[PDB]
């Protein structure tokens, strides 16, 4: 009786032991193939108790993945250098940046928040254009947990996600927290036709999601911008 | 003030556990930390050691405590621009003076 | 569009070695190769309180109680021998060239703009003024900082060493050439031409500088003072430590380098004080004050930014100051 | 139908050791076996305020008050003795061969496709261009990074050591051979044939490389610089540490290895700057820039994936670059950053 919380799985050890006189089982928490934790939990524990035994390790994983794969931050500052006027979390860099210290020849500069700053002089209209083009969605860090060949825009190199990669974004235990019914309603489908995507093996009536539906779903969940 | 009180209580803990006031390896702060954590009067820090072993040394311990408090509370450049920064600096100075007075009154 | 680079680092030119100290008698200086090195020794120092305490303290009894503690310390000292009156300070100075090129930089466009700006500086005039001032600072023994104050006769021998042997010699009286104004002399102009040929990349310059200072028998010389930890007791050089290469009193090479680049006579506050060392916000640690204060537009950073970005080339004195800062090297960045 | 392997790893060839520094006088370079090592010492440094400031600073009261309280540091320094003018730098180098075979690989079809691609490279030409450039970078003492700048005379002695004794000796004038262009010379080409024999798997190449640089008496030499870890230190600690092997100042082995493979002249930006080290997205840290940016199709990974998967063999200098990157080694595959 395994427990699935998004991409995490908690399985028992298939033969218990007797600790303190009481029967116990070893429960292992995996994140895919990577073994994250083992606990020795007694029998007559409900699956909810097994769930929030490992909820703290899952929450620490979420904090670490959210901090590690955070998108970049550009800062709009004035000509002196300090006094950040605006900030914008970008998923890409404006590609004209080249290491800059702002002077007073231009009133507005767009620097990186990273410390050897790169920067560009702007005039509040091209800053708005860059912020419109390059902004990051609120759940962009989940793109750090994905293989990148499922995130590419080139359809020659794209491959569809597996069920484990699909459970990163869709499901009640996923990092977006969006159920399969709501994700089916986002794509204009039924719940059963969308549950066909979340089976796991190609035999049990499972087809793969299409390029347009996957990228549109990543757009609508606020994960990838997908312009 | 609570932090200062905690430091005093911490010093009291050292006073609870100072049977043999012997310097050891890694005790290189023994001129101040060994003096502020000075145990009862040993034969090595005798009456001839009234400035070395029995030296009332609250100034160096107060300077070390002020450095530790300035490291724990690093003031900003514009943090004293309002009355709160000046009040915090004056409170830190008054707490250091009260700790130095309590150490000098308890220094023999 | 062009902006200043976020990282911009220059290696120093005019690298001096550590200046070693030895001692001997005057007029033995032409056979001054077996002169023994000045040994750093220890001594004890006990003194009554002399520093200004908080005055108007109505307790003279605590004052007299502090006086009965002699507060004994141990102090490093370096003296001449009792049979020697001359201090011989020897080092080497290497002049390299390539004073415009950074060792690290972010922007390539700013790097090329800075390189061609220094190139136009070299095409308008050579390094002859800067090399002349550096040759003046070599000629007087300014690198003797307190070993020059109150000396009867200071003599400077400068050997240009092309192959493993001496190629040319210069002989100077360091008390003839003042520490104040920059004069002209034909041997000094030849030495300045050699330094300028090194700085221009047309040659490789190595110089051996020997300074003889006639101080007196058994007098105290002044090497560089090290940094002392306070975790120890009142013994073990509790107050003063002196820098030494192996059993020889010595001067830090950055002290020699600071005294070599004391050429800045263009700071706007005054010119009657004489030269100072070239620095961004040109400041001396003795006075605790900043000339080239950036409220005035004469610090190194604003001058270089106006020269390179806006093409506003400053006065030729300030151009000398900017290229002197680039010869000095530094970490110029945010 | 043939994709790249998800894991792929190449062990490096051209393994240098740590370069050890000793000091002596010139023309004692033939009796340079008892030369004492260059030691690492400490010294004190007082610093001015000579960096850029913010607009919150540069008020004259704050700047003068910062000049009042200076900064004091301890600095590791390495110098020659005052009676010696020559730095001697000694290391050993192993040329191994087998450069095509990965040490780890996922796909077997990708493995023998890559193996036969390297086989056609070796059949079309030897390693003689790469070994010529590596022998050039041995001949000019580019492994002396800052110890070569402003040097009066640099001389390199290379002993090919077969059994426990010397099998051959090369003597080079490293200031004659440029750091810019790759010339031709009979001794240098014979060293290149030895290195190419090593890279091909036809033999076992072990060299001992010694460099003599005439710097000057008591001048500063530049060993490798360590990384200092201090969190909350007590106002006047060390700010610079230097690498040393048993109280002898030394250069890291990866520093020598980076100076050895400074052979990439075929990057699309220009050629008037000179050769750079072979890297994927070939990049120097001093310029802060990446030549062979992947938006142009001349980085390592697009070149390799075109050559192996789609059989689009690039130009012969790009083939030289890709094989030099395989000799460099690395973690290539989906351990992507």
């Amino acid at each position: 009786n395994a427990i699935h919380i998004g991409p995490f799985s908690i399985t028992p050890a298939a033969r218990g032991l007797h600790y303190g006189g009481l029967p116990h089982h070893q429960w292992t928490l995996y994140y895919g193939p990577r073994e994250m934790a083992i606990k020795t939990l007694p029998d007559s524990y409900t699956s909810s108790e097994v769930r929030d035994e490992f909820s703290d390790i899952i929450a620490e994983f979420v904090i670490d993945a959210r901090h590690r794969y955070a998108p970049d931050v550009l800062e709009l500052v004035n000509s002196d250098g300090d006094a950040v006027l605006a900030r914008v979390a970008v998923s890409r860099l404006p590609e004209a940046l080249s290491g800059c210290i702002p002077d007073d020849r231009f009133p507005y500069w767009l620097l990186t928040a990273s410390r050897p700053r790169l920067g560009l002089p702007v005039t509040l209209n091209e800053y708005t254009a860059l912020a419109v083009e390059l902004s990051a969605p609120p759940l962009a860090w989940i793109t750090g947990l994905l293989p990148g060949e499922v995130l590419t825009h080139d359809a020659e190199e794209w491959r569809p996600p597996t069920s484990w990669e699909l459970r990163h974004v869709v499901g009640e235990g996923s990092f977006t927290g969006v159920s399969g019914a709501a994700a089916a309603a986002l794509l204009g489908m039924s719940a059963t036709n969308f549950r066909k995507y979340t089976a796991g093996d190609s035999a049990a009536n499972r087809q793969k999601i299409s390029f347009a539906a996957w990228h549109y779903l990543l757009d609508r969940l606020g994960v990838k911008r997908a312009s | 003030g609570q932090i200062c009180d905690e430091a005093l209580q911490y010093a009291a803990r050292l006073r609870e556990l100072e049977p043999g006031w012997s310097a050891t390896p890694g005790c290189q702060l023994h001129d101040a930390e060994q003096l502020w954590l000075d145990p009862l009067r040993a034969q090595t820090d005798e009456t001839f050691l009234q400035r070395r072993l029995r030296g009332d040394w609250p100034a160096e311990v107060g300077n070390r405590f002020a450095n530790w408090l300035n490291r724990a509370v690093s003031s900003d450049s514009q943090i004293l621009g309002s009355p709160e920064a000046a009040q915090w600096s004056q409170e830190l100075s008054k707490e250091l003076t009260m700790f130095k007075e309590i150490l000098e009154d308890e220094r023999d | 569009i062009l902006s200043t680079a976020s990282v911009l680092a220059f290696e120093r030119k005019l690298d001096p070695s550590d200046a070693l100290m030895s001692a001997g008698a005057w007029a033995q200086r032409d056979a001054s190769q077996e002169w023994p090195a000045v040994t750093v020794r220890e001594k004890s120092v006990r003194g009554t309180i002399s520093n200004r305490l908080k005055t108007k303290d109505r307790d003279p009894a605590k004052l007299d109680a502090s006086i009965q503690s002699p507060n004994l310390q141990t102090v490093d000292v370096a003296n001449l021998p009792s049979d020697a009156d001359t201090l011989k300070v020897r080092f080497t100075l290497r002049v390299l060239g390539g004073a415009g090129t950074p060792s690290a930089c972010n922007d390539a466009a700013y790097r090329d703009k800075l390189l061609q700006t220094v190139a136009t500086y070299v095409n308008e005039q050579g390094f002859a003024e800067l090399a002349r001032r550096y040759a003046h600072n070599l000629a007087n023994a300014r690198f003797l900082w307190r070993n020059r104050v109150g000396a009867e006769a200071v003599e400077v021998r400068i050997n240009h060493i092309r192959q493993g042997e001496v190629a040319r010699t210069w002989r100077f009286d360091a008390l003839a050439i003042g520490l104040r104004d920059f004069k002209a002399d034909a041997e000094l102009d030849a030495l300045a031409e050699l330094i300028a040929s090194g700085l221009s990349g047309s040659g490789h310059v190595l110089l051996e500088v020997v300074a003889f200072a006639r101080i007196g028998d058994g007098q105290e010389v002044f090497p560089s003072q090290e940094l002392i930890l306070d975790k120890g007791d009142k013994k073990g050089q509790k107050s003063k430590t002196l820098y030494s290469v192996r059993d020889a009193a010595a001067i830090h090479s950055q002290k020699i380098g600071n005294a070599l680049r004391t050429i800045d006579t263009w700071y706007p506050d005054e010119d009657g004080l004489g030269p100072i060392a070239v620095e961004p916000y040109g400041s001396v640690t003795s006075q605790g004050k900043a000339y080239r204060q950036p409220k005035q537009k004469l610090d190194f950073y604003t001058l270089l930014d106006n020269w390179v970005l806006r093409d506003e080339a400053p006065a030729v004195e300030q151009q000398h100051y900017v290229i002197a800062n680039l010869i000095r090297g530094g970490v110029f960045g945010e």
